[PDB]
């Protein structure tokens, strides 16, 4: 997981936007799979397909919010020419939101998920702007 | 008077779980010595 | 519209279900022995080649 | 079982436990566990019943997996370092199998699923022991082991513990699950400060102990396993009901009361190490922890619950269970903030 | 302040050492001896606080909030002791000894040298109002408001203990008066920011911020008349004396971190207001009238300019003791009809010539008419509003408007009219309820006499 | 339904006691505490006091 | 490494697999629970003779003996079990579930 | 010592106190079937301690004074009433049938208690294990509900499994014509309101229950009227049974202790008896109760732990 993470934050923001979706649709995917696979093995599937099937349906839908974070947040850095802004993530993490609001079928998912994705987001580009500590080294 | 809890509000607390689900609909409070 | 309504919605209310969602993805469990410990592989496995814990 | 056998298992347990605590050699600690979980299951079985015998074999099988990847992490680090003195392990492999080991014994989340379901099977005095001093011997290899353990595994493992612990304690309406569950989040903060200052470690599995001791004792002098059992103790013995009220909130760590204290002081280590983000969402989650503990008191002290005709004749008899340490558990449990910079004596 | 913790302390084994039937007698006399003393606390000086001890000091803004604080437990006491009646003897003393307690908290609240010190009893105060809400209010809906009450409080005070410890970590100390010679300037930056809200929203919640308030009016309609008194008049200061000190280390970052708040209460005054004029539950609309009130004590906390900070402690005091009076005006009429629907008992003024007096007065000080503290407080508000933006005289303006209007309605609907037909059971005021109202009214207005004792440090 | 008793019916302080301050049903123990009140209220706090 | 330490630790890992892969019969996992022990002992016995750790060739026979006991142990689990329902089979331990 | 654990350990073991006199003999029968003469009668014979038969108040003849409470503190449980109103709309005939089930399992606990305590045996009328067969006859005349009856089997399921069944059953056998020529002799006014039907209830459920049942485990002994009168002959039987049968043959001391330290917890004993099911008939609301406690803590020598009562001449408290 390091390395992905690595890649993503060594592109400039607002710049090779391809790249910059690769990362977030594979860190999406990852994060699908893993809730598949934990889904999988403690509510079995009543058959095999029907694990498959709910195996891709989680692994899309989370590889569909990476995307979209990605693609929307890296387009609003390069349209508005703000590299370094916390409100570029906010769109993206919103984006992300209504996907799933729409591939859960649901207005208040899609707006609860919206704010609080939204939200995470730019705190997230806070962070790295300032160098916040979410597993912090022992120093004292 | 004081309004106190009456049968209707104390069964919400007897049941398997707190919030019943698809899933937890055939579930049953356990043996109240808990010898089956 | 404001104080009784969307006020207790964008907070109070949402977070609430939220959290009742969750306990509800906690605790629905099988109490079957064969899916703990599947469980407990995909942990092991994950925490390898997914977070690389075991170096 | 025969007193003084049942003397002599629990004297077992605890020797069990003393060897890991006492000894410099990995093997000396390996045969404490073993030692320990031998003598243990036979107080899950003593009531026969086909649930603690599915408590003690799901106990069995957690402990003794746990077990197999403790001697694996001790010939891995003897491999690569030619010794076996309890200390830092010399190999990252084997530092991970170490830790989650030490996790599984603990219950800590994702490998928590065992403790409600064994807790609930067994009995109360058993539960008691199962939820505070079978923590002393895994907390104590892992307040010696801890700077050569993954700090983002560890912080993981407690982030985890203190999310499901948390949400799985709304769900239940059995008080061995509720503790069960509430046990699960505290460890999460025991190992998130491990890292940072092994002390607080050690002061939070101290009140922990005291607190989860009194609410375990409390239910045994009333024989209530169920939230709505607990509800008749208003009519029948109010001041019980106010000790647990009392208690609870100190486990859902308010002010001014003994349990908001290891809340507190892990919050200052953390945030001198400029951890931030970590304690404020820790101390957001344990949030959940107070809602159910909240709903406890509100069934069982700030409202009385309707009644059982039969419940006249219990009027009659006094409390003759021993309830031993009781009162004295139960200051502790509430009363010891403006004590807390004693807590110097565990450095 | 051990003068005063001790005996405070000694209201608890008086109570449950008492005979059977002096409960009430005893603990009234000597609370009103403790209020007595605490008049002592007025030695302030024109540069120095008074500095006790190590652990605790007062000034001109905790004087009269401590004051106020031990005045008004022999009055909660005085509006009790009729709907406990029926209550058995060990919960009559379990429901005093939550009110001491509460007491106790209170004054160290306000007296706390360390921030620390005062987070810990500021959060203290929580667990005796919880127990009197959810154990002695008499409705189902209690227990939520109870819920409601705790989560909005602890969401907002557990950020604020980090950013407390946060801050001890970098400065090294927490004490006050050092504070006051070690601040440095806040920078901008996202995490300045976040401590910043970290540093507020505690106190925003309990003053309440409009947009944070929802919690308040739930409280009030489930509360005994007592948890209603001391929230109105105390509780809600708490957040207002923490704003109050806690502002001092946030400059210069409240010249614009400030903005939304001031937005939200510029307008939360107007709303709050026009929601009073269409309640219909008497304590949910003297409920909405304290959100208003409160909301200038932001705004004026926020501007941070002698005048406000003057203003914001008269009006601090002056609401307390007339919310105070409004819901034990409120609560007289409970006691007979046993409904707070306001449309329910109507021409009053008939029946209870000389509640109604109480009820004029009451309304009166509600409006702010000069020379009372109240209105002193609100202009001293509205004067320095003005300097940091002209406009705002015309939010300020209208919300007087609003604020006579259902003042004035209140006391139109139910004292004047025809009486209801039916409701044939308002017996006489009896001399306690009188005695009670008094015990309001006459220090508030003594108060415009000397109004200097009750306008803060900055005076 | 269950086995509850009856809402009792609220008592008028003034019937047995025409002459009640409003604090106790006792009548001695109602006008100590009226005493209390005002002389340590009024003749004390409010005036002593300003 | 040398070659044999692959093995060795191939099996332990083939056989916790075995262990955390339950199918029915409790006795099989138990079985796995044993193979375990088994890799544990020929690799520590491996590396003590190869280094000439003189006084810990001990150390296999105490693993070996505190492991038959925990096995020992866990047999009278399963018998209980198994006369409670008749059979081994772990999907009857599931009334913890509730 | 108080018996314990520790009293055990010091040799405090059933099985020194226990002959083979030490039996627990139960008489059954239906209503005015002459039980009660001849339990006393067996009891004097043998030297075994009598137990009247346990009724509303049996609680209160073993706890204060002994002497018995009024009325509101056992719920108002009225048998006059069950004759004069058995299907009242207040629920009283079930509450005074779970009422007199818990009675009786109190006073189960008090007889082992004694036997194992002293080793001297006991004699009962009726008991836990017939004590359904006035709820049957109950049922089957419309007199309490189904619900009731699913109540009551369910506290008797996790109480009766906790207690050894007696060493010899003696069922009296009176054919209803007969029982009621005696209830109507008798001449109490509300028990000649009852039914043949009901009485015959009763003994269907004795017969066709109750006896096979102990049969499988106890020693069954039938006499008639007639029969029943010659005490000596049945004392005769009793003495010369085998006991082959029952679980008192696998009992020890280590068994027996673990039954001692239950039947001496009274709250232990009674602890299932309250489990919260919410069925109207036993509901009492939270207002009542709460009343009806206060007012039980304020009766002579009850607000204490006895022994610690200064208003009934308790001494050396503070040394207490
Ligand atoms: C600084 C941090 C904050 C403060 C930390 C303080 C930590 C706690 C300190 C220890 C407190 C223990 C309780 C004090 C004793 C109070 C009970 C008592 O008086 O029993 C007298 C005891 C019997 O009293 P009792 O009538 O059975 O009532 C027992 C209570 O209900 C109570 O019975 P119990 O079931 O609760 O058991 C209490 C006691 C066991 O009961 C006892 O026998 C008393 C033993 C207390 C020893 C205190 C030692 C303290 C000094 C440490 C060195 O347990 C112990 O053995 C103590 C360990 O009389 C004695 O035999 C004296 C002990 C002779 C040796
Ligand atoms: C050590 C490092 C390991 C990292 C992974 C940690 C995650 C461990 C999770 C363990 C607790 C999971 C328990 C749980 O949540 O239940 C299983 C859950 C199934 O829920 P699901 O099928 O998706 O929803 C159905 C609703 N109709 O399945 C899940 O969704 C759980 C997903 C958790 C991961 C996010
Ligand atoms: C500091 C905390 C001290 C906690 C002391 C608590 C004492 C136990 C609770 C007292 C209640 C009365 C009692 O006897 O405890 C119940 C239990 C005995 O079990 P019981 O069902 O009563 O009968 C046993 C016969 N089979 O008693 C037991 O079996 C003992 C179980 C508790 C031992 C673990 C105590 C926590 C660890 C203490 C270390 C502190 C660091
Ligand atoms: C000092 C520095 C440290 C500061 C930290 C704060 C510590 C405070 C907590 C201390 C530990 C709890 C000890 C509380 C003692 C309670 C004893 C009591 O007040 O009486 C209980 C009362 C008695 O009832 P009873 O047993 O029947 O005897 C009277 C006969 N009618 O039983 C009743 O009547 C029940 C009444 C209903 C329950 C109402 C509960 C609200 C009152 C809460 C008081 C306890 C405070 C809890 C929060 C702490
Ligand atoms: C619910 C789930 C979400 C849990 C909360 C999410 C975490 C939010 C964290 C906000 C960012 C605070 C931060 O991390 O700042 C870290 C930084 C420490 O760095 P340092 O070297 O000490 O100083 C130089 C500054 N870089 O600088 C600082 O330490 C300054 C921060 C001071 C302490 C901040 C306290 C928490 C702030 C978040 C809450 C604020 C909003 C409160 C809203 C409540 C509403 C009721
Ligand atoms: C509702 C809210 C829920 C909780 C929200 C929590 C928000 C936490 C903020 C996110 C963590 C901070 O974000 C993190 O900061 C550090 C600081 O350099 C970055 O660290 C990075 O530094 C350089 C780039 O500068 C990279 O080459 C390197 O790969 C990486 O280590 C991380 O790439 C970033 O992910
Ligand atoms: C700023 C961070 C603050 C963090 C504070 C965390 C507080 C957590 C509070 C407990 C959350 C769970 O609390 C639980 O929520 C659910 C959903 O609302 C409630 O459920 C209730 O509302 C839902 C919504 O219509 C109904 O469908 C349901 O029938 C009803 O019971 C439960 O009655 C409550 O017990
Ligand atoms: C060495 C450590 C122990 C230190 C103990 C120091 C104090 C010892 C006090 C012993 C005397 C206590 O006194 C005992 O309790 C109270 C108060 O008196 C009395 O009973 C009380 O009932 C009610 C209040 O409930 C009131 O009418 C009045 O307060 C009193 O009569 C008891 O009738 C008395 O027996
Ligand atoms: C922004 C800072 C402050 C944020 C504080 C927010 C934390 C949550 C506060 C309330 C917690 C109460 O916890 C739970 O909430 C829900 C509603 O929300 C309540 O439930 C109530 O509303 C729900 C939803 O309309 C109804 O279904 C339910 O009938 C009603 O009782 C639960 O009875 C209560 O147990
Ligand atoms: C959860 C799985 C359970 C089954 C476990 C199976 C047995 C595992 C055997 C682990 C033994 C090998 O352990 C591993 O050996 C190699 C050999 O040098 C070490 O060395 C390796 O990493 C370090 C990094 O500084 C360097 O030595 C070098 O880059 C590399 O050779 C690793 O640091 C050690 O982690
Ligand atoms: N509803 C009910 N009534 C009972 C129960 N046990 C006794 N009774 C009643 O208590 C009264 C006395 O019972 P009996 O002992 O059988 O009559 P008795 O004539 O006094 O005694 P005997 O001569 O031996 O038959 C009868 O009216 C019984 O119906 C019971 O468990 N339930
Ligand atoms: N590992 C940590 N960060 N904590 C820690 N124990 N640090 C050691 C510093 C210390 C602190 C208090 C005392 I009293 C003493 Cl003697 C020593
Ligand atoms: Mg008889």
């Amino acid at each position: 997981a390091k390395t992905v993470l690595r890649q993503y934050w060594d592109i400039p923001e607002g710049t090779e936007c391809h790249r910059k979706t690769y990362a977030t649709t594979s860190i999406g995917g990852a994060a699908g799979l893993v809730v598949s696979a934990y889904s999988v093995a403690l509510k079995t599937p009543t058959s095999f397909l029907e694990g498959v099937a709910r195996t891709g349906r989680y692994t899309f839908t989370a590889a569909a919010i990476g995307a979209i974070f990605g693609l929307t947040s890296c387009i609003s850095a390069q349209v508005r020419e703000k590299p370094d802004d916390p409100l570029n993530y906010l769109i993206g993490g919103c984006a992300g939101g209504l996907i799933l609001g729409a591939r859960t079928r649901s207005y208040g998912i899609g707006a609860a998920a919206c704010a609080y994705m939204g939200l995470t987001a730019a705190l997230v580009k806070m962070g790295q702007l300032e160098g916040w500590q979410v597993f912090a080294e022992p120093k004292v | 008077r004081q309004w106190q809890p009456d049968v209707e509000w104390a069964e919400q607390y007897g049941g398997a779980v707190m919030y019943p689900t698809k899933e937890t609909a055939h579930w049953k409070p356990p043996p109240w010595n808990d010898v089956d | 519209l404001l104080d009784l309504i969307w006020l207790e919605a964008i907070l109070p209310k949402t977070i609430s279900l939220a959290q009742m969602k969750a306990s509800t993805l906690v605790t629905n469990q099988k109490g079957l022995i064969k899916l703990y410990f599947l469980s407990f592989l995909i942990t092991i496995l994950i925490s390898m080649i997914l977070f690389n814990f075991h170096e | 079982m025969n007193p003084i056998i049942f003397i002599i298992i629990l004297l077992t347990i605890m020797l069990g436990t003393i060897i890991v605590m006492i000894s410099s050699h990995w093997l000396l600690v390996w045969i404490g566990f073993e030692m320990n979980m031998l003598a243990i299951i036979p107080i899950m079985m003593k009531n026969h019943n086909p649930r603690a015998t599915e408590a003690s074999t799901k106990y069995f099988l957690t402990q003794s997996t746990a077990s197999m990847l403790l001697m694996m992490a001790v010939i891995i680090n003897l491999m690569f370092s030619g010794q076996w003195t309890v200390m830092k392990l010399f190999n990252p492999m084997a530092s991970m199998l170490m830790t989650m080991a030490l996790a599984m014994k603990l219950g800590m989340a994702p490998f928590h699923f065992w403790v409600p379901e064994v807790t609930q099977g067994i009995p109360l005095s058993s539960g008691l022991i199962l939820l505070t001093w079978q923590k002393l011997a895994p907390m104590s290899v892992l307040y010696q082991i801890f700077p050569s353990i993954n700090l983002n595994l560890i912080l993981t493992l407690s982030v985890l513990s203190i999310l499901i612990g948390g949400w799985g304690g709304l769900n239940q309406t059995q008080l061995r699950k509720i503790m069960a569950y509430s046990s699960i989040a505290h460890m999460g903060w025991m190992t998130a400060v491990l890292p940072y200052n092994p002390t607080m470690t050690l002061l939070n599995l101290i009140i922990y102990i005291i607190m989860t001791s009194t609410m375990f004792t409390m239910f045994m002098a009333n024989s209530t396993t169920t939230t709505l059992s607990l509800s008749h103790t208003w009519n029948k013995t109010p001041i019980m009901t106010v000790l647990i009220l009392a208690t609870l909130l100190s486990m859902g760590g308010l002010p001014p009361l003994s349990g908001f204290m290891p809340k507190w002081m892990i919050i200052q280590e953390m945030t001198k190490n400029n951890s931030i983000i970590l304690p404020t969402f820790m101390a957001i989650t344990a949030l959940l922890n107070l809602y159910f503990y909240m709903r406890l008191t509100y069934s069982t002290t700030l409202t009385m619950f309707p009644s059982t005709n039969n419940m006249k004749m219990k009027w009659q008899f006094p409390l003759m269970k021993k309830m031993t340490f009781l009162p004295t558990m139960v200051v502790l449990s509430t009363m010891m903030l403006p004590l807390t910079p004693m807590l110097s004596v565990l450095e | 302040m051990l003068k005063y913790i001790i005996p405070t302390i000694m209201l608890m084994p008086l109570t449950w050492l008492s005979k059977n039937n002096m409960i009430w007698v005893n603990s009234t006399a000597h609370s009103l001896l403790i209020s007595f003393t605490s008049l002592l606390l007025m030695n302030q000086f024109g540069d120095n606080s008074l500095n006790f001890s190590l652990l605790f000091f007062s000034d001109s803004l905790s004087t009269p909030l401590l004051i106020l604080t031990m005045w008004l437990l022999p009055l909660m006491l005085m509006a009790s002791q009729h709907h406990l009646s029926k209550e058995n003897l060990t919960r009559k003393k379990l429901f005093i000894t939550m009110l001491i307690s509460l007491q106790l908290f209170l004054i160290m609240t306000f007296t706390a040298m360390e921030l620390i010190l005062f987070y810990i009893l500021f959060e203290a105060t929580l667990v005796p109002t919880l127990i009197i809400i959810t154990r002695w209010g008499n409705q189902t809906e209690r227990l939520n408001a109870g819920l409601y009450f705790l989560f909005y409080t602890l969401a907002g005070s557990l950020p604020l203990l980090v950013a407390l410890i946060y801050i001890q970590n970098t400065v090294g100390s927490l004490n006050f008066l050092m504070l006051q010679y070690w601040v440095q300037p806040v920078h901008n930056s996202w995490s300045n920011v976040f401590m910043w809200l970290a540093c507020m929203m505690a106190f925003m919640v309990k003053m309440p911020l409009y947009g944070l308030h929802l919690w308040l009016p739930k409280a009030h309609v489930e509360a005994p008349i007592a948890g209603s008194m001391v929230l109105a008049a105390v509780l809600l200061k708490l957040g207002g004396y923490g704003m109050l000190r806690i502002t001092l280390i946030l400059n210069p970052m409240t010249d614009f971190m400030a903005y939304p708040f001031i937005m939200l209460s510029l307008w939360g005054m107007i709303m709050t207001s026009s929601i009073c004029l269409r309640q219909t539950d008497l304590k949910s609309l003297i409920a909405y009238s304290s959100v208003s009130h409160m909301a200038l004590v932001i705004v004026a906390i926020l501007i941070q300019t002698p005048w406000s900070y003057m203003g914001a402690t008269a009006l601090m005091i002056a609401h307390g003791l007339t919310s105070s009076m409004l819901f034990c005006l409120a609560n007289s009429n409970y006691e007979r009809i046993h409904s707070r629907t306001m449309i329910l008992a109507r021409g009053l003024q008939t029946l209870l010539p000389l509640m109604a007096t109480w009820w004029l007065l009451a309304s009166l000080t509600n409006l702010a008419l000069p020379p009372t503290i109240n209105l002193i407080g609100e202009l001293f508000v509205v004067m320095s509003t003005f300097s940091w933006s002209n406009i705002t005289i015309i939010l300020m303006g209208v919300n007087m408007v609003i604020t006579a209007l259902y003042s004035l309605y209140m006391l139109i609907m139910t004292q004047r009219g025809k009486y209801t037909y039916h409701i044939n059971n308002i017996s006489p005021s009896f001399t306690r309820e009188n005695a009670l109202m008094s015990l309001h009214i006459l220090p508030l207005l003594l108060l415009t006499l000397n109004p200097k004792i009750i306008l803060g440090p900055l005076y | 339904r269950w086995q509850e008793d009856p809402e009792p019916e609220d008592e008028n302080l003034y019937e047995k006691n025409p002459d009640s301050h409003g604090y106790d049903k006792d009548p001695a123990v109602d006008i100590w505490n009226m005493r209390v009140v005002f002389f340590f209220g009024f003749s004390i706090v409010l005036v002593l006091g300003s | 490494m040398s070659m044999v330490y692959m093995n060795i630790m191939m099996a332990f890992t083939v056989s916790l697999v075995g262990l955390l892969m339950y199918r029915s019969h409790l006795m099989s996992s138990l079985l796995c629970l044993e193979g375990m022990m088994l890799s544990l002992f020929v690799m520590a016995a491996l590396t003590i003779l190869n280094s000439h750790f003189t006084l810990a060739s001990m150390m296999p026979i105490i693993l070996l003996v505190f492991a038959a006991c925990e096995a020992a142990l866990g047999l009278s689990l399963l018998v209980m079990v198994s006369n409670t329902y008749g059979t081994d089979y772990v999907q009857n331990l599931n009334l913890l579930q509730c | 010592l108080q018996y314990g654990p520790l009293a055990y350990i010091l040799g405090e073991k059933a099985t020194k106190k226990m002959t083979e006199k030490s039996k627990l003999i139960t008489v059954d029968g239906n209503i005015c079937s002459g039980k009660s003469k001849l339990a006393k009668e067996i009891a004097e014979k043998l030297g075994l301690k009598h137990f009247p038969e346990a009724g509303i108040h049996y609680v209160d003849s073993t706890t204060g004074d002994g002497k018995p409470l009024p009325v509101q503190f056992s719920g108002n449980c009225s048998l006059e009433k069950f004759y004069d109103d058995p299907k009242s709309n207040d629920g009283n005939s079930y509450r005074l049938q779970a009422w007199l089930y818990a009675s009786r399992l109190l006073q189960y606990a008090d007889a082992l208690e004694h036997l194992l305590s002293t080793g001297q045996g006991v004699v009962l009328e009726r008991s836990i294990y017939s004590d359904f067969v006035f709820l049957e006859a109950m049922y089957r005349q419309g007199f309490i509900r189904k619900q009731c009856v699913d109540h009551y089997n369910q506290v008797k399921k996790v109480t009766i499994c906790e207690y050894l069944p007696p060493h010899v059953v003696v069922y009296v056998d009176v054919p209803v014509p007969e029982v009621q020529s005696r209830i109507q002799k008798k001449g109490n006014p509300h028990e000649m309101k009852i039914t043949s039907a009901y009485l015959q209830d009763i003994e269907n459920a004795y017969k066709g229950t109750f006896l096979p049942e102990m049969s499988e485990k106890c020693e069954v002994l039938q006499y008639s009227a007639w029969e029943a009168q010659d005490a000596e002959k049945v004392v005769e039987d009793i003495e010369y049974l085998k006991y082959d049968k029952g679980p008192w043959l696998d009992q020890n001391d280590r068994k027996l202790h673990k039954l001692r330290m239950l039947v001496q917890d009274k709250l232990e004993v009674l602890n299932y008896t309250s489990i919260p099911v919410f069925l109207p008939e036993v509901t009492v609301g939270a207002h009542q109760s709460d009343q009806v406690f206060q007012e039980f803590t304020e009766l002579p020598g009850r607000k204490y732990r006895a022994g610690y009562n200064e208003d009934v001449g308790d001494k050396w408290i503070w040394l207490k």
